[PDB]
């Protein structure tokens, strides 16, 4: 993304900046209980990555 | 959206040309004239104008398309005329600003057949206002006088809002001409500006270019930083304490 | 480490595969005497194919060269290039310049300019092995090649709304005929891209501006005498 | 077999005639010569598909006849059309004889 | 005077020892990652400099680089016996698909030897040895003697890439190719080699 | 070279003159002129090749034309004529 | 004194040409046509009949003319099809003799893109007869073929 | 040299830098006599050297 | 300047390299040709460039040598680029007949016209014929049969000392040659009056002989 | 130079008290004769003499 765009799609999508793009969200649903070595406050996203 | 386009061309005190204007077209301009008149001529003033370095510019003749560099002679020096001379592009963006840029023109004196040559850009110049007007003086004699940069920037710097840069260095001036989208692509270094030249000579004269067959992955992709830098940063510590312990 | 790097050099392999096959489809059927289309063959060198494959899948095998501190990241990608292949010679080059290589993805790819010639399949494009006419056409074709794959670069680095102008030349125009001119004229009208074309009055192509020109002497000096014409069709 | 043969035509050469025996007028008489008038005459006696090759043949004829002193004085030339449709001409008028 | 580009190359460090090679009729592979680079670099001028001995610098279209001498050569010039052209059309063959899963890329001399014991005639067999063998074991051994030999020239010429060990096992070049056969559209490799083999 | 032969050849033998030139087209319509004065000036003979017709009026002239053709090529072959 | 000409120039087999046969002018002769018709083919096959000599034999396309490049290729071989081929002259002496000149080229099989030429001169050909036919055997309805 | 020039046109770069070669021609008279001169000026080179 | 010869090689050795007689030169020093004064455009050459062919050759781990009579050769270190080989027993012995024949005042005035018998002559008159005859082969007493065969692997081996450039044979005889400088390599062991050990061993020291 | 190598010593002495021509000077051509300074090669050229 441009320089022109940066600043305002940093401010839409806020500290979920860095999160995940994952299409379903039920398939993690399992496997999220494992996770013990991760960020303290992770982000997920459904959609078409 | 609206690309930008080029507008015009002009040619002061060349062989064969005082003073002379060509109204570029928005897709296809057409020169024609018998064998001599002066055709080539006009597109060595177009290149020279976009590409203002005296190391790569070289025009040799169409036959021996290909040769080595043989001659010192550039085939540059015959072209202009004793005095001052010019060649300025007119250029419109996306955005509809007008902005001029161009470059002036002295043969040096001397034994050999060497040229002078220095980059400006003028921006904010009223749309009545033509290039020819601008560097001429419409004295009483039957011919104008072309009026060197000095004259140049005392008549621009009197303008309302017209501003008049004139470069010290090639960089400064493409890194300029990027910013407003007259090209491509911005010419960090003297090896971008080879590349950039080999493209547009090697259009002007046809064929499959050798160069550009040989490099094909130099020119058809783009670098990328990502896989490297991490790995540099990683790399940093050993990187440190080698140094220190040579 | 191991895995996630090989994914990195493949997705970005891919990505450059998929443009250029996107640039490709934009030269299909121009016709230039015989030649009847242009591709840019991208392919993947073997030698570096199998270390890929081997990074993503047997680093079990040679976790030993990988994790050893006495060496760097790169210093273990040259290494384990030359265990395998092991007939590799190195010329007395730091290991260290051979790792950045391998660093480097566009050093996995190989390229080719092929064109479909008359009854022939898809042949290289060897200057001698095709007529004058033939030779400008392909020319041109890969200069919009660059011009395109330029413009893409250099995008992120520019004004949202800032669109660069293209032009290019060519001298001795003469040396095409009309059925060529009319590719050439699709093709840069197609690209938004401006011409300028010198001939000695052999072609007159009805679109675009003319300019007529002729040298005379006039108080002992030369001077050109200009002429122009436009909007015809 | 047996080769075969194709003939030229010479419609254009004798386009050319009638265009130089109109145009001689102006030098004999060193009378001012404006590109635009003369095109725009000389247009409306012919077809419009095969305009574009009047007003080509005709430049080739004119420019031949002196030269025009106002291109020395460093101001361009404006755009004149010459008929309906959308043509345009620049050129300065022709004094000089 | 001298071009500068030409002084520059024969100037540089690698010069003499590349020279050396290439007189010798060394082919030079993408292998050799310095000399290669090298050659990419200064063709243009080096095939000039090699012009001036009546001799030719190629490079082939698979990537390699190698000399051919002309009638005039001024370099003297010296020809491989039948039983070399044999193995190299043997290698040729042996630079196949199924190759990679058969051996990696790493052959052993017994591979070349019953390949070559197979494929062959018996007549050109005897021939290479001598007219008066006729299938004794001692006429085995000194093929095998032979074949060992003119596989060390295929060596020196860089066909053949030996693994730095007292055993024999090697691994084929690219350059092999030059032993092959003329392709034509849709001929496939495999069928062609053979038909010269035979 | 055809005076220094003088001596060496027979006296009854003059020998034949012929040379090439490929695109034409650069040349415009004057220095063909000047080409084909001096060239018959010489009875000399020339061979010349352009994309279009370039010399009409002089001289003889073929056309030739590429037909793809039952999966080959073939070349078609017509002369051109000055008036007709 | 009469100069001698040249009169005419056959080619036979090659890439894009089965048996055809230009008839040269005394002045000027004019080859015309689209991009790729085959004119410079047929100056090829004209020099390639003067000088047979192998070693100088480069055609290079107009476009990078005069860079001496020594190429992979001479660019010869492409202009031939398979089998036989062949190129000659018919020449009117000074002394009114009617002497043809030629070549028969032949390409070589092998990776190697290579060319064979064998030279020959015929005197005293009646005028009546064409080296078209008589380079060529007229075999079936209207097929003939080329004989070595 | 002199057909290939021809055929590609134009000022061919080898004719020019070798005129001499190409138009001036070889006498033998001149031969005739140089050849006692030139036994000469051999053995002179000979002592020099 | 940049640009400029002088970044990377002295105008001189460009000078050299760039003449037309080196490429011929090369080739046959490299194959082991001695050059004498009579070749005067090679010696010449030779003469006009000698350190800058000496620093080139240098490269190679070469020397380019000059003796004291005149003649040019190539002598290979133990390091070298090129190969190194050695000359054989009966070479030797033609070798040294050869230089005793240049420096015979009695035959002079053949102004330096030599024939093969005239060689193999003085050859048997001074070595020890029967215990020579051993190395034609292994059971030689005298007979003529062998004899002929010593004649003839004399005449072979000095058809290889043509190659090498130390004897000339005439333009259309073949049976008769005239001799050059080059022969005095041959009396190397000899030239000092001294210590033969001593010079032997200085001789293997600087590369010049190797015993067999 | 011809003139230099054509006219002799005893009738031309009265003619050598001109500045241009003198007898050393064939000698001082042998600076020249070295080597002269050719590119192309074909035949045979080699010195000033
Ligand atoms: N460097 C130079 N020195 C001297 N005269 C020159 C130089 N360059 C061009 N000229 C002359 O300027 C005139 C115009 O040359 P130019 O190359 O522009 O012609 P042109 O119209 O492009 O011709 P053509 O299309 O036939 O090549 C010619 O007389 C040419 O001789
Ligand atoms: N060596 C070759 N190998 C394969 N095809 C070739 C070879 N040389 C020429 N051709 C093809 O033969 C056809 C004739 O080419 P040629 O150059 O003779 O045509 P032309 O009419 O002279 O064209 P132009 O005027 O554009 O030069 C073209 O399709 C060219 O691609
Ligand atoms: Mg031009
Ligand atoms: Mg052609």
């Amino acid at each position: 993304i441009t320089i022109d765009d940066a600043p305002y799609f940093s401010a839409l999508y806020g500290p979920a900046r860095h999160g995940i793009v994952v299409p379903d969200l039920s398939l993690v649903r399992p496997h999220l209980e494992t996770l013990e070595d991760c960020p303290e406050d992770l982000y997920l996203i459904e959609g078409d990555p | 959206i609206e690309r930008g386009k080029f507008r015009s061309l002009t040619l002061v005190n060349w062989n064969g040309f005082f003073a002379r204007t060509f109204d570029l077209d928005e897709l296809v301009t057409t020169l024609s004239g018998g064998n001599g008149a002066g055709k080539s001529t006009t597109m060595a003033a177009f290149v020279t104008a976009l590409i203002p370095d005296l190391t790569l510019l070289h025009f040799r003749n169409t036959t021996e398309a290909g040769a080595t560099s043989g001659s010192r002679d550039k085939g540059l020096h015959g072209k202009l005329r004793a005095g001052v001379c010019y060649s300025t592009l007119d250029v419109i963006n996306s955005r509809h600003q007008r902005v001029v840029v161009g470059v002036r023109l002295q043969q040096v004196a001397g034994r050999d057949r060497k040229v002078d040559i220095k980059p400006f850009m003028i921006q904010g110049l009223p749309t009545a206002i033509q290039p020819t007007q601008l560097l001429t003086e419409n004295v009483g004699e039957r011919q104008a006088r072309v009026l060197p940069l000095n004259e140049l920037k005392d008549r621009l710097d009197e303008m309302e809002g017209v501003q008049f840069k004139q470069f010290n260095s090639i960089t400064d001036y493409h890194a300029q001409m990027f910013d407003l989208g007259v090209i491509p692509k911005r010419l960090r270094s003297a090896s971008d500006r080879s590349k950039f030249y080999r493209l547009i000579e090697a259009s002007l004269y046809g064929g499959i270019s050798s160069a550009i067959t040989r490099s094909l992955r130099d020119y058809l992709l783009p670098e990328n930083s990502g896989v490297r830098k991490a790995f540099q940063d990683m790399e940093a510590a050993l990187r440190e304490n080698r140094i220190t312990l040579e | 480490s191991s895995k996630s790097v090989a994914n990195i050099i493949r997705k970005t392999i891919q990505r450059e595969q998929n443009r250029i096959r996107m640039l490709n489809q934009g030269l299909q059927a121009v016709s230039f005497g015989q030649v009847r289309g242009v591709r840019l063959n991208v392919n993947v060198r073997e030698s570096h194919a199998i270390l890929l494959d081997v990074l993503s899948e047997q680093q079990e095998q040679h976790q030993d060269l990988f994790n050893s501190q006495r060496l760097t990241f790169s210093e273990a990608m040259a290494k384990l290039y030359q265990r395998l292949n092991p007939q590799v010679d190195m010329g007395q080059r730091l290991p260290q310049t051979i790792g950045e290589e391998l660093l480097d993805y566009r050093n996995y790819l190989e390229l080719d300019v092929e064109v479909n010639r008359g009854s022939d399949g898809w042949l290289k494009a060897e200057s001698g092995a095709l007529s004058t006419g033939e030779a400008i056409g392909t020319g041109m074709s890969i200069l919009v090649m660059v011009v395109q794959s330029w413009e893409e670069e250099s995008r992120r680095l520019r004004g949202k709304d800032i669109s660069p102008c293209r032009l290019l030349f060519l001298d001795e125009a003469a040396r095409l005929d009309a059925k060529s001119i009319a590719t050439l004229f699709e093709l840069c009208e197609r690209l938004q891209m401006q011409l300028i074309i010198a001939a000695p009055e052999n072609i007159s192509p009805e679109k675009g501006t003319t300019y007529k020109l002729v040298r005379k002497v006039f108080k002992n000096h030369e001077h050109v005498h200009v002429v122009g014409l436009r909007g015809f069709g | 077999l047996e080769l075969e043969y194709e003939e030229f035509s010479e419609i254009n050469d004798q386009l050319a005639a009638m265009i130089e025996k109109a145009l001689l007028v102006y030098q004999q008489e060193q009378r001012p010569l404006d590109l635009g008038a003369v095109l725009r005459d000389y247009l409306a006696q012919h077809p419009l598909p095969r305009h574009f090759d009047v007003a080509r043949i005709l430049v080739d004829q004119a420019v031949r006849l002196g030269v025009a002193e106002a291109d020395f004085s460093g101001l361009p030339a404006e755009w004149l059309a010459i008929n309906d449709y959308g043509a345009k001409v620049q050129a300065h008028v022709i004094d000089t004889y | 005077f001298m071009p500068v580009k030409l002084a520059q190359a024969l100037a540089n460090s690698l010069f003499p020892e590349l020279d050396s090679q290439l007189r010798a009729g060394r082919h030079i592979g993408i292998d050799d990652l310095d000399n290669h680079a090298f050659l990419m670099d200064f063709q243009e001028q080096l095939e000039e400099f090699y012009a001036r001995y009546n001799v030719e610098l190629i490079r082939a279209p698979e990537g390699f680089f190698y000399l051919r001498p002309r009638s005039t050569t001024l370099i003297p010039r010296s020809v491989l016996s039948e039983l070399d052209m044999m193995v190299g059309k043997i290698l040729c063959y042996l630079y196949l698909s199924p190759e990679r899963l058969a051996n990696q890329g790493i052959f052993t001399s017994q591979e070349l030897y019953e390949e070559l014991i197979s494929l062959a005639d018996e007549g050109k067999l005897m021939k290479f040895v001598n007219q008066r063998s006729s299938g004794s074991d001692l006429d085995k051994q000194k093929l095998q003697e032979k074949v060992r030999t003119t596989l060390n020239r295929l060596r020196r010429l860089g066909m053949v890439y030996f693994l730095p060990n007292n055993n024999n096992k090697f691994t084929i070049t690219e350059a092999v190719f030059r032993f092959g056969a003329d392709v034509r559209s849709g001929d496939d490799p495999r069928e062609i080699q053979l038909r010269m083999i035979r």
